[PDB]
DNA sequence: GATCTGGCCTGTCTTA
DNA sequence: GATCTGGCCTGTCTTA
DNA sequence: CACAGTGCTACAGAC
DNA sequence: GTCTGTAGCACTGTGTAAGACAGGCCAGATC
DNA sequence: GTCTGTAGCACTGTGTAAGACAGGCCAGATC
DNA sequence: CACAGTGCTACAGAC
């Protein structure tokens, strides 16, 4: 079953906003994307997650002497590169935007380094420079990892943008659109990436779920901003690296979920569950949905959700990320007067 | 008889009146004489269109680079087409603004009585000097506390407030060529609210990078945009070419760091002008050269975020400087006077109190007597010097503690006539270098303090290193550096310091309290929408000559 | 071509000019079009000292004891002599009023039109019906903190203020035998600022009873002195007699406590009418009559100063039902409609935070819980209902919290549907029961409401015991008591409850801030000299009658 | 020599008003006149002083079942009734001023009850009643215990009061004048007192300071309302109990002290300290001054001060009591922004 | 069980 | 060394 | 059942 | 037919600090 | 000679929250 | 060297 137990936030509300990343790295849980530019207390911006007796606590993470240093990206595209050939394990993160309002469209690899000595783990980052037809920089796409034969490129999909520099107006500053709908494959060195157009896929969306299996991707309930709509449809994407262009085809299937900007947490060898983002524009999803998937394609099954407290179900927005294992982390923000100040609600929500 | 609806306007505007106690008015002296002398509401509201911005014609050569090329637009809100998904970052604020150039264009258009005397005064004529006028735009920004939030529907709104602001300074024109240039124009009062004009509303706290840069990035694309093209206006009958040159200077220093890419603010690197760490500051106190630029400070966190010889965090901070945000706003490289004096008071009050006790022999003293020190400090400048304690230095305080009779009569309190003496030379040292930052052109009204002062400085930092050791040994107040060692070079470059303080937009907030109060609608939907008209009404200089003209 | 200078005396303090602003206008628009409209500043000052106290002549039969005879005092210092030795308690008082008989003969000369207008529609001639007059004055006095004290010379002074004024609300004729009294006069808007004429101002504490009492020592005096004596005053013509009803209701409970010798204010004795305590009323909620009144209350602290009885401080106390300090102003036996909302609607406010989180089962939550349930509460309350969360329980959130659509958006968040109806029925039966202590005339406006209280009353204190016990087993607030027992004895012998509120002074509390930040020189010396004359000219009947006669 | 050190109190800031009283009964001091009327937590309004560790402590005394309680006076005579028969040993109190500035004109006995059991101690006070040719209701004035062959009896002589009933106006409200200079003999039982005039007192005087011994008053300087002058001359009163009239002769002596509003603290058998008043209404007096008196009359000599800090220095005002055996304690207002809230900052001096 | 080191904590400083 | 009791301390309530 | 506004937009009354 | 005056809309500000009291616990004094 | 307009006086309000950094200490991990 | 007032009292200028 599920369980939700409310945690307390001890000495850092301050850091964290709607869109931040979690990052799991050897059972070790890594908040990335905080308020504001990096301060002095923490100059890296990446923190590390103890949740421990009912409390959260933040510890400021260092870098190592190579490593290149990183802005507070906020809605960027996050796959987590398992342990493998040649040098286990990534985080590649693509591209989200700054504290001041631009979007990076710069790839950066986040791995570990050493250890320890008291606990202490540092961290590094290798901004990977990228050759193409590169893609344009946006926010609130998908990333994801696929292997065949037995090669390993990466798939890079979704996501909105500022409108283009010819119709941007200082009146069309803040309004942004879905990129055009094609594919990124991005091999990480070499670090060229080549474009490709779907008949099939014949507008873009965001904020969509994307689940990568060996050499088969599933990308789950998005939205479409052209429209305003959230179709219930389901995109599968199977992917095939032959020398020396990659071939590639598409399918839509019958029905998936209606859902964005969901929390997938993995439980299993390829199975997650998926703890709710929002149905509708006004109406935030409450139900669990459990997603394991296999060579035969995609399943999907009820489970029960746990006993939302009065306070998380009457809220009007929610997010979160995984801590993996079957296990999140929710946050829900908080109105009072005066200023708490601690601004949001902690809870942790776990499976089994 | 009865009045121009241009001059009743002005006197509705300029005597703080209501529409409502204006209206009261108006039926009351119609009734009893019945012959009406003011005119009604719905006449003013027609006066008024010709004075706010959106209904003169202009353009731009060459056009304005991602700016529209549309001249009637009024109001706009600020967010500027924030996509309202649940999924994005919220819409958090509420925002109201003047479109730049348009605004711009509208202040101009408002000085053209004072253009063409100041042409015809200076013998030159009119159907020469069309080509080559010179805008100097000085621009101002602030946050403020304590704005009472609104019941409302909605959006849930903070209790801060944003006011960016400009006024326009200066206007000269070059052609024919040999001379610099010959102004025609000039701002007499500077630092008066009449000559602070409202740009931009927004509830949102200065503190949050996220909205603040959100908010104010089309209005910086705008500054961007004007500083290649060349504004083209019918003023005097004819068509004539203006370029701008805009001077951000009215920021305190926390925005100036917020705003540049630099750690904020008691760091180990102190100056926003210069590179020189804070212990280093108190070898050398009097030497040290203006070195920081938007530019550069650009150019440097590229080599924060690249890291390109691959260092560690303390090693890229030193070759950095401390410059690991991204600058998002050009701010000129000079000195805010109104919060440097106040910085420089409240260290002098620490001082006095400092050698109340005496703090140069036992170094290391309780709470309780310092708690002790602070109270017969103030009952002795309540005693003479007619001040209350005040919970947070001000200005008017400043201005009345950092006197000679002051610091005499703090004096009576210190023991050894021998710090006492110190103190009174520091105190004289200082005022004889004081006007050098406060005056409107120091050149002119207090030359020989201005060409006295690097010897001056060079005297009270030396005052401080021997007879104050015991404070300033490695430590020091950021404003006490920027007086002691920038002064100079920046009334060289710049002509003044006091001229282009932020005290006119701290008095353009007590008129935004004013009117928040008692001119606008009482909803969140409207009250902003409210306050930057009336405000961009009562900084008018067309409707101000209609008081002063109308007397003498 | 020419204004009467009562008529624009009235316009400039109607619509709140200053004289700085005035003139302002009056030289421009005497400037264009040179006939000048409006009068002079002098004029104004020479037309204003009929409207001020000290200026008609009065006498009182028979003189009134230890009060002067003279009848042309104006402003004077609320000090009264105080003599300035060094060994003597301080001055420590900034402190001005008007002299009471003679400010009570100004505000009635005000209302001269209005007697002589009551008296013809009614159909009285005058010759006759000039002996019994009777006036009804509610006298109110409330203390005001956050006033910014200034720099000033001296003395040091505290930063807050208190403010006694007073008001007419009727006056009537008895003459000449059966008729209980004919009423020729009644306040139309009691609770107004327009009727609320202050008397004294001071910057005291309310807390400190030292100073409060020395300098509201000689108004309690003349107040003594007047329930005695007939006025007489030349109206219409003819000299008549007047009588006076002082009724002291514009108090909240911490003064009215302070004042008559109670102890404040969360003790064992908690209603100011009755001798009931705390637990005793909770048992019996709605079955308390009236005892307590001034006299007694006067004779209870000789018990307790002199013991007779010769027993411990707790029977002592016992005894006298709390009464341990001499009480030192009359005040009449009523309620407080303002703060009387006020106090149910924070107590409503609680029992939603209560239901939302279900106390009922689990009697010991944490403090982070009920912090949550804070949140969730006002998070729905800005959804539906549209407040904003408040730092305080103001009047008008209390209007809007106590409607019945509130309560069905609270019932949104309690979970099960017994409650739910509980608290529902719970807020309609307090709504069929508020009008009767907030309406002007009760047995007018709402006769069956009026007609219903007692068994209202009874069904909500018989839902509090069943279904809330868990919160009122030995607990309840002093208002709730209130609302709950005395309501129908109250309205029965005064006739009304909200006509005598504090609504009008509170009201006031905002000129008080507006004139003092803008009619008044900015000195400690002068400010309230200049507060008090302003304050008094804006509530004058006479000068609001060119407002409404020259539109109607 | 004498020595000041600065106290602390803890948390009784809101009692302590510059006119109150120091009540020495059998080596424990008790604080007499506090702020306002008795509040709840303290219902008798006076409290038992014990100052330890640099700290000033107050705690709530209790009366007994049989005594009158007290409104907190502000500036009345006191006179110690030392330890002899009948009933030991009582404390003088009449008359001062109410918390609503009324004067009392009652007189009341405050005693020991009885102890303990923890340091608990009961006191009790009897409204004594007086039968004459009483005094009028005044203060300021001053109240001392003679004895003569071998007869008790108490002189009252000074102070300041209301304008009579007759002139007092609403505009002369708070306005004080001397009452004139008669001197009071008080039986004090039965309360007897008759009222007699004297040659050489020709106008009254407030704020001076009383020292008795073995039937001699010497009354040293006062305050004369009407000239605005503090003399210096010095006055001693020499009483003699014969029935039924009490025979009674003046004399000004050549020079004593010009002081107002004192501390006497005593020190030896008969020999006092004086701490200092004010000397002139702008400038308080600053040097001690030991007075011992005997049956050739009273001396005089000069002590030197403690160091006065400066902040005790440069006060407007000070006031204070003898807490006992050469010790006494002075307080200063305080000023600051904002609000301390601590009023006084508190000082011990202590002679030897 | 002893030793080391990272990170927490407090107090002072600097601008508001 | 054990026991008793007064008074201090904290938290909740009631009005502002 | 506080009350006097806060300014703008519609919509009648008035020649 | 232009000019003029008011009704509708949704919300504003004045209402703003200590004291009472019950229960638990500890420190200091006595047997 | 009445009426009128301004100078003198002493003081007002707008300037209002977190972050940096050095030193001490403790807890948890390793030898 | 902020600056536009805050109201009252004197003291000139103007018919
Ligand atoms: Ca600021
Ligand atoms: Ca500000
Ligand atoms: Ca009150
Ligand atoms: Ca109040
Ligand atoms: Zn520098
Ligand atoms: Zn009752």
């Amino acid at each position: 079953s599920m369980s939700l137990q409310p945690l307390t936030a001890v000495n850092c509300g301050s850091l964290v906003q709607p869109g931040f990343s979690l990052l799991d790295l050897e059972g070790d849980v890594y908040l990335f994307g905080q308020k504001g530019w990096p301060k002095r207390s923490c100059p890296t911006g990446i923190f590390g997650v103890r949740i421990k007796k009912g409390e959260l606590k933040l510890r400021a993470i260092s870098f190592s002497n190579n490593s290149s240093y990183l802005p507070p990206l906020r809605c960027p595209a996050i796959a987590h590169f398992e342990a493998q050939d040649g040098k286990p394990e990534c985080y590649l993160i693509h591209g989200g935007r700054t504290p001041n309002n631009e979007l990076s469209s710069s790839l950066y690899m986040l791995s570990v380094d050493s250890r320890g000595c008291n606990r202490k783990v540092t961290l590094r980052c290798e901004e990977k420079e990228l050759v193409g037809d590169v893609p344009s920089a946006r926010y609130g796409h998908t990333l994801s990892v696929i292997n065949s034969r037995g090669k390993t490129a990466c798939v890079l999909f979704g996501g909105r943008s500022y409108m283009p520099p010819t119709e941007r107006t200082t009146q069309n500053w803040n309004s942004v659109v879905d990129c055009p709908p094609q594919v990124y494959l991005i091999d990480l060195e070499f670090g060229c990436c080549t474009a490709h157009t779907l008949p099939e896929l014949t507008d873009g969306q965001s904020f969509h779920v994307a689940l990568a299996r060996q050499d088969c991707v599933y990308f789950l309930g998005g939205h479409i901003l052209s429209s305003d709509c959230r179709p219930s449809r389901l995109i599968r994407l199977h992917v095939e690296l032959l020398l020396g262009s990659p071939v590639l085809t598409c399918t839509i299937l019958h029905e998936g979920l209606t859902i964005t900007s969901a929390i997938a947490s993995p439980i299993g060898y390829h199975e997650y569950i998926i703890f709710g983002g929002y149905q509708s524009e006004t109406q935030k999803r409450m139900e669990c949905t459990y997603v394991g998937l296999d060579d035969v394609g995609v399943h999907m099954e009820s489970r029960e959700p746990p006993q939302w407290t009065s306070e998380i179900s009457h809220s009007r927005t929610w997010f979160g990320g995984s801590l993996g294992k079957g296990t999140a982390l929710v946050a829900i923000p908080s109105e009072g007067n005066p200023t708490p100040p601690e601004a949001y609600h902690f809870y942790q929500v776990s499976f089994q | 008889f009865g009045l121009h609806p241009a001059v009743c306007l002005a006197i509705r505007v300029n005597t703080f009146l209501s529409c409502s106690q204006y209206h009261k008015m108006y039926r009351t002296v119609k009734a009893t004489s019945g012959r009406q002398i003011f005119q009604p509401l719905h006449t003013l509201r027609n006066a008024e269109k010709e004075l706010l911005p959106g209904f003169h014609q202009f353009e731009w050569q060459p056009a304005l680079k991602n700016v529209s090329t549309s001249w009637d637009v009024g109001i706009i809100d600020g967010l500027s087409g924030w996509t309202v998904s649940v999924d994005d970052v919220p819409a958090d604020t509420i925002s109201r603004r003047f479109r730049y150039d348009v605004a711009l264009v509208s202040a101009l258009k408002d000085l053209e009585e004072d253009i063409m005397e100041g042409l015809r005064e200076r013998a030159l004529d009119d159907s020469m000097c069309t080509s080559g006028f010179t805008v100097v735009v000085k621009e101002s920004c602030d946050g403020m506390g304590d704005v009472s939030e609104k019941h409302g529907s909605g959006p849930a709104v903070p209790e801060k407030a944003v006011r960016f602001s400009f006024t326009i300074m200066s206007i000269s024109i070059r052609l024919e060529g040999e001379d610099d240039g010959i102004t025609i124009f000039q701002e007499q009062k500077p630092n008066s609210e009449l000559s602070c004009r409202p740009l931009c509303l927004m509830f949102v706290d200065e503190s949050d990078h996220e909205t603040l840069t959100a908010i104010l990035g089309p209005v910086v694309a705008e500054r961007k945009a004007m500083m290649e093209s060349r504004l083209i206006i019918s003023v005097g009958g004819l068509l004539r070419s203006f370029r701008f040159f805009f001077r951000g200077t009215g920021y305190d220093e926390k925005m100036v760091r917020e705003m540049e890419g630099l750690e904020a603010s008691g760091s180990t690197y102190i100056c926003t002008l210069c590179d020189s760490t804070r212990a280093e500051a108190s070898q050398n106190m009097v030497l040290h050269s203006i070195t920081r630029s938007h530019d550069e400070n650009l150019e440097r966190y590229e080599i924060w975020r690249k890291n390109p010889f691959s260092e560690s965090a303390d090693e890229l901070r030193d070759r950095v400087k401390g410059v690991s945000a991204k600058p998002f706003m050009e701010t000129q490289p000079t000195l805010d006077a109104l919060h440097c004096d106040i910085g420089n008071a409240t260290e002098f009050y620490k001082i006095f109190q400092d050698e109340i006790g005496e703090v140069y022999q036992k170094p290391n003293p309780s709470r309780e007597e310092r708690r002790r020190w602070r109270s017969t400090l103030d009952k002795q400048l309540r005693k003479k010097m007619k001040l209350k304690p005040v919970m947070r230095m001000n200005g008017n305080y400043a201005r009345r503690l950092m006197t000679r009779e002051a610091v005499e009569a703090v004096c009576e309190l210190v023991p050894s006539e021998e710090r006492r003496e110190a103190l009174l030379k520091l105190m004289d040292l200082y005022l004889q270098m004081k006007p050098v930052w406060r005056s409107t052109c120091p050149s002119r009204d207090c030359p020989d303090q201005l060409c006295q002062y690097s010897y001056n400085s060079q005297q009270f930092a030396d005052l401080l290193s021997s007879m104050f050791k015991y404070r300033y040994d490695g430590k020091i107040t950021n404003y006490l550096h920027k007086t002691l060692a920038h002064v100079p070079e920046i009334v060289e470059r710049d002509g003044s310091i006091g001229a282009w303080a932020s005290e006119g937009n701290e008095s353009g907030n007590k008129l935004f309290r004013r009117f928040r109060k008692m001119n606008a609608r009482q909803s969140k939907t409207f009250e902003l929408e409210d306050i930057l008209k009336h405000h961009w009404l009562y900084t008018s200089k067309y409707l101000q000559k209609f008081m002063e003209a109308h007397k003498n």
